[PDB]
């Protein structure tokens, strides 16, 4: 019933820039939202839950913004250590849903 | 007699009251709609918005 898409497919920007990711919904999901990061050969880890609250032990560089339909994940500064795939989870209604998580967005940092 | 509030009425023509044929039966007409409104999916939703 709920379907999402994650854009961009991939990003690339030097060490001093800011990388941003859009997670948009077919219909509004309110604040209910979560952002996940997996290193290669590593299970994903929660970074932003409720679309605003920082997780535990995560540095204060990842910003979640937006509410309802459009959500943005913005990183103030990269250090070539956040080069991984990020996903957004609906965590709102999963009665008949093909995938709670969205598309994959791999971050590439050229240092 | 009741209208005049008297037990004797003089010869003449008096207008007493009115008459109106009462309705026979009742009908109600609504469009041929059978789908029930999605109150369940809104009220019985597991999680609500902020």
């Amino acid at each position: 019933d709920i379907v999402m898409t994650q854009t961009p497919a991939s990003v690339s920007e030097p060490v001093g820039g800011t990388v941003t990711i859009k997670c948009q919904a077919s219909e509004s999901i309110s604040n209910w939202l979560a952002w996940y990061q997996q290193k290669p050969g590593q299970p994903p880890k929660l970074l932003i839950y409720a679309a605003f609250t920082l997780a535990s032990g995560v540095p204060s560089r990842f910003k979640g913004s937006g509410s309802g339909t459009q959500f943005t994940l913005t990183i103030n500064g990269v250090e070539c250590a956040d080069a991984a795939t990020y996903y957004c989870q609906q965590t709102y209604s999963s009665r008949d849903v093909d995938n709670v998580f969205g598309g994959g967005t791999e971050v590439v940092v050229k240092g | 007699k009741c209208t005049l509030k008297s037990f004797t009425v003089e010869k003449g023509i008096y207008q007493t009251s009115n008459f109106r044929v009462q309705p026979t039966e009742s009908i109600v007409r609504f469009p041929n709609i059978t789908n029930l409104c999605p109150f369940d999916e809104v009220f019985n939703a597991t999680r609500f918005a902020s």
